[PDB]
Formats: C-alpha cells, structure tokens, sequence
C-alpha cells in the first residue's frame, strides 16, 4: 500500500495473508468464514505451495493472536487466465477452522443485486495488505489500509493499456500518490454500508502502483457471488 | 421502494422485505448473534 495509514488493532480483522516456504508473504486474502478464505486466481501461480496467517499486523514481530493455516483444497475460477487476467478470483479451504478473535474475523459477502445498486454506488471503498510502500520500494512489514474512491469506469478505460471487463472494477486516484501494489494482490476491497463492511472487490493488478493517470484494478466480486457460494459449498 | 433509505433495512433490501448476512438476525435492523459477527471491525 502506497500512502494510507497502518490498521490499528481490530481494524481490519479480516486481512489474511498468504506465505511461501520462505515464510514470506507474497499475497493477501479475505476471511470469509472459519473455513474460507477469498484471493486472486493471479497469486496461486507465485508459490507452489503457501500457507496461510491470519491475525498479523507486522511481520517482523510474533504478536498475540497471529496463527497459520494450512490449505485444504484450492478453487481456481477456471476461465481465469495471464492473458487478460480476467477471472481472478480463488477460494481456498483450510484443513482446520480459524478462531475468530481480535484482529480476526470475516468480511460479510452481500447479496449480488444489492451490492450492484448500493455498494458499488457509494463513493469510496478500503484496501489493505503488506505489499510495498513505493513502487520500487521494500513489501511493508506492517498491514496498511488506505480508502479509495471508486472510478468511473469509462475513465479507467480510457486511461488504460489493458482491457477493463465486467468483472473487474476500477478505483483510486488519478495523480494522488496513494494506491495498492506488489504484494497488496489477492487482498481485500471492503465497502462500508451502515457500520457494517462488505467485501467488494479483491486486489487484482495496476501499471505499477500510484501512477499519474492509472487506477487500480480489482476483480468486481458481485460477479461472482454466487460462483463463491458454490464454491464454499463443494 | 428499496431505493429509499434502503427500504429502511440495515443491511439488504428486496421487494420491502429486509434481510441481513449470516451471523446477524433481522430485529429493519439486524442484530449480531455472536461476538465476531461478520464485517464489524474487532474490540478488546
Ligand atoms: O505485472 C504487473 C506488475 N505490477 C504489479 C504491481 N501493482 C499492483 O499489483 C497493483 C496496483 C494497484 C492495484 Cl489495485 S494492484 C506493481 O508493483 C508492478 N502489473 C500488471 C499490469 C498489467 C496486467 N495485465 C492486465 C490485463 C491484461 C494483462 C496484464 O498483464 C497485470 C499486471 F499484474
Ligand atoms: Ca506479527
Ligand atoms: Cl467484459
Ligand atoms: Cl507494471
Ligand atoms: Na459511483
Ligand atoms: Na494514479
């Protein structure tokens, strides 16, 4: 996360974070319920196998509540593809439940034609992760959140090199340095309807990260509300 | 009309009839059934 602010205790309790065998973080994701947790289809490529943390706000040092899960079995959207990178979008299901707790619990999923009419509407959604804090910078070793506005999404096309589809959104600033980046991919975009937060969008990919007429791009997550309960059913 | 206040729901509205994600009970409002309901931030 370039700019923003780092999550303060409880703050965003849903972030999960996907390690390497280098005990590394690469990735986030979203909690979804004790056994689920929401990523990108992009980030299953970067690690042969992964793990899990839940509960981490920095990771150079082992603090209360942090705990690591293993991945039971991996659901891929299979039209995901490099290509286009459209469909990018996984769910994973750990072998053993996670304990929700403070700095751990679930975003709510909505319901996909009110989320179109009501969340997608509102102005501005939250990003977090532990990607880097500059583009050519070093991952952060605290989880940062940062608020972006939804863009227009004819604007987002016009200031794109690469196709935006349906199942992508885009948000962010056009010349303010403050957006997702390496790292970030896979996490989450809540939106915040009446106190309560809702997942949104997941971190999907960016021509670099906070650049002068470039979004960032998120995989539009109403599109796949019911690919994901079908998902966390099977 | 859902398009007004949200049909006065606190979370989803459909047509009024409210409903609210899992973990919550519909009160209009919906009430969390448990300590870390979904899509709340966490308190000491
Ligand atoms: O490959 C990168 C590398 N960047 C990824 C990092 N940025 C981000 O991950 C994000 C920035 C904003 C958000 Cl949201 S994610 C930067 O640090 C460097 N970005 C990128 C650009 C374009 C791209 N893309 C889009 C459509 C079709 C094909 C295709 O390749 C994928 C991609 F990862
Ligand atoms: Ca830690
Ligand atoms: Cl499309
Ligand atoms: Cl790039
Ligand atoms: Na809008
Ligand atoms: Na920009």
């Amino acid at each position: 996360i370039v700019g923003g602010q780092e999550c303060k205790d409880g703050e965003c309790p849903w972030q999960a974070l996907l390690i390497n065998e280098e005990n590394e973080g690469f990735c986030g994701g979203t909690i979804l319920s004790e056994f689920y947790i929401l990523t990108a289809a992009h980030c299953l490529y970067q690690a042969k196998r992964f793990k899990v943390r839940v509960g981490d706000r920095n990771t150079e040092q082992e603090e209360g509540g942090e705990a690591v899960h293993e991945v039971e079995v991996v659901i891929k959207h299979n039209r995901f593809t490099k290509e286009t990178y459209d469909f990018d979008i996984a769910v994973l299901r750990l072998k053993t439940p996670i304990t929700f707790r403070m700095n751990v619990a679930p975003a709510c999923l909505p319901e996909r034609d009110w989320a179109e009419s009501t969340l997608m509407t509102q102005k501005t959604g939250i990003v977090s992760g532990f990607g880097r804090t500059h583009e050519k910078g070093e991952q952060s070793t605290r989880l940062k959140m940062l608020e972006v506005p939804y863009v227009d999404r004819n604007s987002c096309k016009l200031s794109s090199s690469f196709i935006i589809t349906q199942n992508m959104f885009c948000a962010g600033y056009d010349t303010k340095q403050e957006d997702a980046c390496q790292g970030d991919s896979g996490g989450p975009h809540v939106t915040r309807f009446k106190d309560t937060y809702f997942v949104t969008g997941i971190v999907s990919w960016g021509e670099g990260c906070a650049r002068k007429g470039k979004y960032g791009i998120y995989t539009k997550v109403t599109a796949f509300l019911k690919w994901i309960d079908r998902s966390m059913k099977t | 009309l859902c398009s007004l206040d949200n049909g006065d729901c606190d979370q989803f509205c459909h047509e009024v009839v409210c409903s609210c994600a899992r973990g919550y009970t519909l009160a209009k409002a919906c009430i969390p059934t448990g300590p870390y309901p979904c899509g709340k931030q966490t308190l000491e």
